[PDB]
C-alpha cells in the first residue's frame, strides 16, 4: 500500500504545482491590463525573458522576424494578401546557402 | 372574457385607475 | 462621425471621464509612465498555458525536500517506482485497485 | 392573454455559441402589420418591468410596432453559455429574428441593453432599422461607479448557497449586502424554485456573469471593444439629466464615434430634465422620466426609424432625390441622375406582399 | 535549512547601464530617457485654442520676418515653379490618383489592416490567454481527482471492519 | 475573446501551414549519375555526430561559471535540452525542410556556442542575473532563521493553516474541502498582502480611469513653489 | 405575495383589502 501511497502522493504534487503555474499567472495578470497602454521596455518587463531572446535573435544575426517562431502568426497575417503567399522557413537563417551546381552532359546543367 | 368582468368590477371598487395589461396579467396569474 | 470640429479643437474630442466633474481635463493619456526600469517582484506573464513537463516534478522534488514527510516521498518514488518517466499521469485505476485488493484480505 | 405571450422555455446550457436560443414577451401591437422592435432590458433585470410602459394606452407605443422584449443569454428564460462577446450575442438575434420569421426590426435597450442593442446594428445593420438607447453610451464603464456597485452585488450573490441556506438567510444577506433599494428587488425577483422544490437559484446564470465582470477586461459587459465597430443606421440617445451612467461632460463623445449618423444633441441626443437621484436610471418607474422618453420614442418610430441615412425625416420619402455616384450602376446606357432611394416592407422576406401588389399592378394597366 | 551557495558567478563586462548584448528594449529605454515623459496637460483646454490670436500673431512675425529678410523671394518663387509642377505630375497617380485611376496598389492598405487586427488581438489578451487555461485547469483538476480517492480509503477500510 | 475570422489565415502556396518547404520557382530537381558530370554540393552526412559534439560542448562551456550550483546545473540541463528538442516535437516537419533542416539547425547551434564559448550569450548572462537575485532572497531567509526570526514566507504559511481550521470548523455542512476553496483562501490573503506592500503602479489605471502614474496631475492647482533643503 | 408584485410592477397604491379580495378571487 506504501508504494501508491508515495506514488499517488508524488504524482498529486506534480499537477498540484501545474495548478499553482496557472493560478499564479492569473494572479498576476489581474494588475496587467490594455497591452497597448504600455510602453515598449515595459511590456517586455512584464513578459521577462523576451529580450533576452531578442538579444539571442540579434546576435546570431536571425534577424529574419518569425524565423524561430513555430507559428508565425506574425508572418501570416503581414502576408494575407501577398503575392507569391509564403511564409519565412523555419530556423533560417540570412546567411546561410544551399546552393548547388551540377555540369551534365547538356547546357546549363539540364 | 368573464374572469375579466371580476377583477375589472374588484378594481372599479377601489376606485383604482385599470389597464388591460393589468388585467391580462391578473387573469393569467390566476391561471397560472 | 468624420467632422468633429476645427484643427485648433482636435485633441478635444478625446477625453471621456468615468465621474462627473466640470471643468474636464482635456489631455487623453496614450501610455503609462515608466520613469525607473524597476525589476518587478510580478513573476513573469510568458509562463501562462505551458503544458506539464520535466519543470513541474523537478520543481516538485524542491519543494517537497523542504519538508520531512516530502523527503521520504521523493525517495521511494526515485527508488522503488517501476516507471519510465517522472512526468506521472494517471489514466487508469489499475495500480489502485490491485493495490487495495492486495491488502484488504486482512 | 392576447396582447401579452411570453413564450415558454428551459434554459439549456450550451457547449457551441451558435446553439443558442433566446426566449422573451412578445407584445402584438393595435394594427395588423407592423414593424417589429426589439427591446433588450438592463443586465438582470426583469422584462415583465417594461411591460406597463410599452402597453401605456397614454404612451400609445403599441400602435407604431409590435415589442419583444427579449432576453439575452445567460439572462432570464434564454440559453445560458460562458461567453459575453457582443458579437455571438448578437448573432443570437439573428436565428431568433430567423427563427420568428423577422425580416428587420428596430432596436432598444436600457442600459447594458442598451450596449447590446447597439451592437446588432453594428454587426448586422442590413437587419436593423434604427436603435433607441436609454441610459447607454457605446463606452468603457468598467470604471463608473454605477457600473462598480452592480459588479460588486454580483461578486457578493456567489457567497449564497441555495442548497445550505433557508429563505430567511437570504434575506438578511440581501437588505444587508445590497444597499441599492431597486437592485435588490430586482435581485429578489430573479430567484426562483425549480420544479419539484428542487431548490432556488438566480434566473440568470450567476456563475458566468460574475466571471464576466470581476474578470474586468475587454470582454466585460461594461468594456465597449474597438471591434464592435462603427453603427451606420439611425440612432437617437436619451438619458437623465443627472445620470450615474452617463455623464454629459464627456460620455457623449462615444456616441459620435461609433454612430455615423448621430448629429448630435437636440437632434439624435437628449438629457431628461430630473434631479440628482441614484434610481433615475429606471426611467419606467418615474412618470417624469417616462412620458418624456416614450414622446422621443414615438417620435423616433414615427419619423426617423428606417428612413435613409439621407433623407431629414420620413415625410421626404418620395419627395427628395439623392444624389447619385457616377459609374454606380450595372446598366451603361444609364442617364445619371438623382433618386429616391427604395424603402421596402418590413417584413418582405418572409412574406408575398411584392408578388401580390405586382399582379394587382397588372390588372390596371 | 542547509546554507545556500554565497553567489552566483558576476560577468566583469556586464551592466545594466551598458548591456554588453544589444537589442531594441534598451535602445527604447534610452529613446524616452531622450524625449522625456508624456508631456501631460493639465488644463482643461488645449494650448494651441486658448492662442489663437497669440500664436496668429508670432505666426505671422516670423512671416513677415522671413519676408523682410528674403528680398529676393522673387527669384524664389520662380525656381521653385518647375520642381513643384514636375514632381507633383509624376507622383500623383502613386500617391492619389490610383484611389480613383487603373490600378488600387492596397500594399500599405493591407499593413494597416494586419495591424488593426493585432491592436484587438492585444486588447483580448487576457481573455484568449484564460480560455486556454481553462482547458489545462480543466485537464489538472481531472488529475487530482486520484488523490481524493485514496484519501478514503482509510476510512472505507475501517467502516467495512 | 477574439479569434483569427480569416480561415485562409494559415494557408500558403506550398499547403497549409507549410514553413518548412515554401514554393519557390527554383525547386529542386534530381540527378542522374550518368548524365553528371561534376557538382558543386556542401551537403554532407556529418550533422548528427556535429548535434552530439554541440551538445556536449554548449553543456560543458556552460558549466564552467555555474561554481559547482548543482541546481543550477539541473535546471541549465532542462533548459539546453528544449532548445535541442525543437525540431524532434515542432509542428513544422523539421524532416521536410527544403535543403535538409538537420543542416540548417546544427549550423545555427554553433553560432550559439561560438557565443557561448566566450562567456557572452544572452542566455547565460540572464542565467547569471537571475541566479544572484535567487541566492540574495535565500541568503536573507537563512540569515531570519538562524536569528530565530520567522520568514515572511512562514507567517503566510502559518496564517493560511489557520484560516483552513476556522472555515471546515464553519463548514460541518459539507465536508469536501476542494482545491478551489483552498485556493481563493490563499489568494484573498495575497491580494491583501499585496496592497499592503509600497510597491511601484503595475496596473495603467487606478480606481478611477484615470491613470496611477506621476504625470495625471490635472487641474484644480493646489501646489506652491518647491522647497529648499533643510540645514 | 405574487398579487403585491404585479400591482408594484404597475406602480399602483394597493390597501390591503384589495389584496385579499384578489387572493380570495383566485382561491375561490
Ligand atoms: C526677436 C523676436 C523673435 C523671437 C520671439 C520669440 C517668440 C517666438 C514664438 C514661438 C512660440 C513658442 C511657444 C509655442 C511653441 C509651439 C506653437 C504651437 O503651435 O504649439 C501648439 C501645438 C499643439 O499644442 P496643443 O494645443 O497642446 O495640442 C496638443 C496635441 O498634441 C495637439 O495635437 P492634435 O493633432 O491632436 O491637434 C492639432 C495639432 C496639429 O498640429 C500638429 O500636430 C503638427 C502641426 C505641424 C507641426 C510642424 C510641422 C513642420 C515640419 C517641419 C518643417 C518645418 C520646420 C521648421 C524649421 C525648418 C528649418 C527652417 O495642433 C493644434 O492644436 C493646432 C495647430 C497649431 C499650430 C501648430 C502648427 C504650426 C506650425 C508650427 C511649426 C513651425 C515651424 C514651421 C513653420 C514654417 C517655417 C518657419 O503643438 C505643435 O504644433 C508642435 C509643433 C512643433 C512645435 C515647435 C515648432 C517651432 C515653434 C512654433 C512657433 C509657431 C508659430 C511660428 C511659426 C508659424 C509659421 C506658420
Ligand atoms: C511579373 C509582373 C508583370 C511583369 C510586367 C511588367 C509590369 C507591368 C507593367 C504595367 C504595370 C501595371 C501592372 C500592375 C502592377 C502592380 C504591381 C504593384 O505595383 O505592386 C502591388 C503589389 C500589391 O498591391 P496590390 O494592390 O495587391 O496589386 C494589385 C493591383 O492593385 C490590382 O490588382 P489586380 O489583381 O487586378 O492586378 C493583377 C495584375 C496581374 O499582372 C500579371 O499577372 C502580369 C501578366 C502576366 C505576365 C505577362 C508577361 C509575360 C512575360 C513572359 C513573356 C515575355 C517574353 C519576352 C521575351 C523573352 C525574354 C527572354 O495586373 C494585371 O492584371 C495586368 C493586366 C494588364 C491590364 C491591361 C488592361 C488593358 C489596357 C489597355 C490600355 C493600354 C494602355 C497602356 C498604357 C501604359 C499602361 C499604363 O505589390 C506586390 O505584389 C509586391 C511584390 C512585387 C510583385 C512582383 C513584381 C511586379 C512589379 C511590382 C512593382 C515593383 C515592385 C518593387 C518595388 C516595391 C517597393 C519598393
Ligand atoms: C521602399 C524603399 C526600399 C525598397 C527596397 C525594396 C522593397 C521590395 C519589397 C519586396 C518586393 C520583392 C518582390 C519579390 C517578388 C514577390 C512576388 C513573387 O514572389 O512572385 C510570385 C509570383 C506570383 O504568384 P502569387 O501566387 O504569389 O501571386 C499571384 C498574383 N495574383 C494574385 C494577381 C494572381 O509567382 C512567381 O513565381 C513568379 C516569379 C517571378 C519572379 C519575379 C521577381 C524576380 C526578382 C526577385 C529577385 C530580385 C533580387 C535582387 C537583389 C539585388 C542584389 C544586388
Amino acid at each position: 500500500l506504501d508504494d501508491i501511497e508515495n506514488e499517488l502522493s508524488f504524482h498529486a504534487a506534480i499537477w498540484l504545482n501545474a495548478y499553482a503555474d496557472y493560478t499564479m499567472f492569473l494572479f498576476e495578470l489581474e494588475e496587467y491590463n490594455d497591452p497597448n497602454d504600455y510602453l515598449m521596455h515595459e511590456n517586455f518587463d512584464f513578459f521577462r525573458g523576451l529580450e533576452t531572446e531578442l538579444e539571442e535573435l540579434t546576435e546570431t544575426h536571425n534577424y529574419i522576424p518569425g524565423a524561430k517562431d513555430d507559428v508565425n502568426l506574425r508572418g501570416y497575417l503581414a502576408t494575407q494578401f501577398a503575392w507569391g503567399k509564403k511564409v519565412i522557413s523555419f530556423y533560417r537563417h540570412p546567411a546561410d546557402d544551399f546552393k548547388c551546381a551540377k555540369a551534365t552532359k547538356n547546357m546549363l546543367g539540364r | 372574457a368573464p374572469q375579466n368582468l371580476e377583477v375589472e368590477n374588484i378594481l372599479k371598487r377601489y376606485h383604482i385607475n385599470y389597464t388591460q395589461a393589468l388585467i391580462d396579467e391578473l387573469v393569467d396569474w390566476k391561471t397560472g | 462621425t468624420l467632422q468633429w470640429g476645427s484643427l485648433a479643437e482636435r485633441p478635444m474630442v478625446d477625453r471621456v471621464m468615468s465621474t462627473s466633474t466640470w471643468p474636464v481635463p482635456y489631455y487623453q493619456r496614450l501610455f503609462k509612465a515608466y520613469p525607473i526600469r524597476e525589476k518587478k517582484d510580478k513573476m513573469s506573464l510568458l509562463l501562462s498555458d505551458i503544458d506539464i513537463d520535466d519543470t513541474n516534478w523537478y520543481q516538485a522534488k524542491d519543494f517537497l525536500r523542504g519538508s520531512f514527510r516530502g523527503r521520504q516521498i521523493v525517495d521511494y518514488v526515485e527508488n522503488n517506482i517501476a516507471s519510465n518517466t517522472y512526468i506521472l499521469i494517471q489514466q487508469d485505476v489499475a495500480n489502485m485497485a490491485k493495490a487495495y485488493v492486495h491488502d484488504i484480505c486482512g | 392573454s392576447r396582447i401579452i405571450n411570453h413564450l415558454r422555455g428551459d434554459p439549456v446550457y450550451q457547449d457551441n455559441t451558435k446553439d443558442v436560443s433566446l426566449r422573451g414577451t412578445f407584445l402584438r401591437g393595435k394594427y395588423d402589420d407592423l414593424p417589429t422592435m426589439i427591446f433588450f432590458t438592463e443586465a438582470c433585470d426583469l422584462t415583465a418591468n417594461w411591460i406597463p410602459f410599452f402597453t401605456n394606452p397614454q404612451y400609445d407605443i403599441l400602435a407604431h410596432r409590435n415589442v419583444w422584449l427579449l432576453n439575452p443569454r445567460n439572462f432570464g428564460n434564454s440559453d445560458r453559455h460562458p461567453s459575453f462577446d457582443l458579437q455571438e450575442m448578437s448573432d443570437d438575434v439573428m436565428r431568433f429574428m430567423y427563427s420568428q420569421k423577422i425580416s428587420m426590426a428596430t432596436l432598444g435597450g436600457h442600459g447594458i441593453g442598451g450596449k447590446i442593442a447597439l451592437a446588432v446594428g453594428c454587426y448586422h445593420a442590413e437587419r436593423v432599422t434604427g436603435v433607441f438607447s436609454i441610459d447607454s453610451s457605446p463606452m468603457d464603464q468598467r470604471y463608473h461607479e454605477a457600473f462598480k456597485e452592480f459588479k460588486g452585488y454580483v461578486n457578493a450573490l456567489t457567497e449564497i448557497n441555495f442548497k445550505t441556506w433557508s429563505d430567511k438567510d437570504v434575506k438578511v444577506f440581501l437588505k444587508e449586502n445590497i444597499k441599492d433599494p431597486k437592485w435588490r428587488s430586482i435581485f429578489t425577483n430573479n430567484i426562483s424554485k425549480n420544479a419539484k422544490t428542487q431548490s432556488d437559484s438566480f434566473n440568470f446564470e450567476i456563475n458566468y456573469l460574475n466571471h464576466n465582470l470581476n474578470f474586468n477586461k475587454a470582454d466585460s459587459l461594461g468594456n465597449w471593444a474597438v471591434k464592435n465597430g462603427i453603427y451606420t443606421g439611425r440612432a437617437h440617445f436619451i438619458f437623465p439629466e443627472y445620470s450615474r451612467w452617463v455623464h454629459l461632460a464627456t460620455n457623449t463623445l462615444p456616441m459620435h464615434k461609433v454612430c455615423a449618423r448621430v448629429k448630435g444633441f437636440g437632434h439624435d441626443i437628449f438629457y431628461v430634465q430630473g434631479d440628482e437621484n441614484p434610481l433615475n436610471h429606471w426611467v419606467y418607474d418615474f412618470e417624469n422620466y417616462a412620458n418624456v422618453v416614450a414622446s422621443k420614442l414615438n417620435k423616433f418610430l414615427h419619423s426617423y426609424d428606417g428612413v435613409h441615412a439621407l433623407l431629414k425625416d420620413r415625410t421626404e420619402i418620395g419627395n427628395f432625390m439623392i444624389p447619385d455616384r457616377i459609374k454606380s450602376r450595372n446598366d451603361s446606357k444609364h442617364i445619371y441622375g438623382d433618386y429616391s432611394p427604395a424603402h421596402l416592407h418590413h417584413n418582405w422576406r418572409f412574406n408575398h406582399i411584392y408578388e401580390k401588389h405586382d399582379e394587382l399592378d397588372k390588372k390596371l394597366n | 535549512m542547509k546554507k545556500p551557495m554565497a553567489k552566483a558567478y558576476e560577468h566583469p563586462y556586464n551592466s545594466e547601464h551598458h548591456p554588453l548584448n544589444f537589442s531594441a528594449v534598451k535602445i527604447a529605454e534610452t529613446f524616452h530617457d531622450f524625449i522625456g515623459p508624456e508631456q501631460v496637460s493639465p488644463h482643461y483646454e488645449s494650448f494651441a485654442m486658448s492662442r489663437k490670436f497669440l500664436l496668429t500673431f508670432w505666426g505671422g512675425f516670423f512671416v513677415l520676418n522671413f519676408g523682410m529678410a528674403t528680398v529676393d523671394l522673387n527669384w524664389i518663387m520662380k525656381s521653385t515653379y518647375i520642381p513643384w509642377i514636375f514632381w507633383f505630375q509624376l507622383m500623383y497617380f502613386y500617391v492619389e490618383g490610383k484611389n480613383s485611376m487603373f490600378m488600387p496598389l492596397l500594399q500599405r492598405f493591407y499593413r494597416r489592416a494586419a495591424a488593426n487586427e493585432i491592436f484587438t488581438m492585444e486588447a483580448f489578451y487576457h481573455e484568449n490567454i484564460e480560455n486556454k487555461l481553462r482547458n489545462l485547469m480543466r485537464i489538472t483538476k481531472g488529475q487530482l481527482e486520484y488523490w481524493d480517492i485514496h484519501t478514503s480509503y482509510g476510512e472505507i477500510r475501517a467502516d467495512s471492519i | 475573446g477574439y479569434k483569427i475570422r480569416n480561415k485562409s489565415i494559415f494557408w500558403t502556396r506550398a499547403g497549409w501551414k507549410n514553413n518548412w518547404h515554401p514554393k519557390n520557382f527554383n525547386a529542386p530537381r534530381p540527378s542522374y549519375g550518368e548524365f553528371t558530370m561534376g557538382i558543386r554540393c556542401r551537403n554532407d552526412h556529418h550533422s548528427f555526430l556535429r548535434y552530439v559534439q554541440t551538445y556536449r560542448n554548449m553543456s560543458r562551456h556552460c558549466k564552467q561559471y555555474f561554481l559547482g550550483d548543482k541546481q543550477l546545473e539541473e535546471t541549465f540541463i532542462l533548459g539546453l535540452r528544449s532548445l535541442f528538442l525543437v525540431p524532434y516535437d515542432s509542428q513544422c516537419l523539421t524532416d521536410q525542410i527544403k535543403h535538409g533542416g538537420e543542416r540548417r539547425f546544427v549550423d545555427q547551434l554553433d553560432r550559439d556556442f561560438e557565443l557561448i564559448s566566450y562567456n557572452t550569450h544572452p542566455y547565460q548572462l540572464f542565467t547569471y542575473t537571475v541566479r544572484n537575485e535567487h541566492l540574495a532572497w535565500k541568503n536573507e531567509q537563512y540569515e531570519k532563521i538562524q536569528k530565530g526570526e520567522k520568514t515572511f514566507e512562514q507567517e503566510l504559511l502559518d496564517y493560511l493553516d489557520e484560516q483552513v481550521l476556522a472555515e471546515k470548523a464553519k463548514l460541518r455542512d459539507g465536508q469536501n474541502f476542494s482545491i478551489e476553496r483552498m485556493t481563493e483562501i490563499a489568494l484573498h490573503v495575497f491580494r491583501k498582502a499585496r496592497a499592503g506592500k509600497v510597491r511601484p503602479a503595475q496596473d495603467v489605471r487606478g480606481p478611477d480611469g484615470n491613470v496611477n502614474d506621476f504625470l495625471e496631475q490635472r487641474r484644480p492647482f493646489e501646489h506652491p513653489n518647491p522647497t529648499g533643503v533643510t540645514h
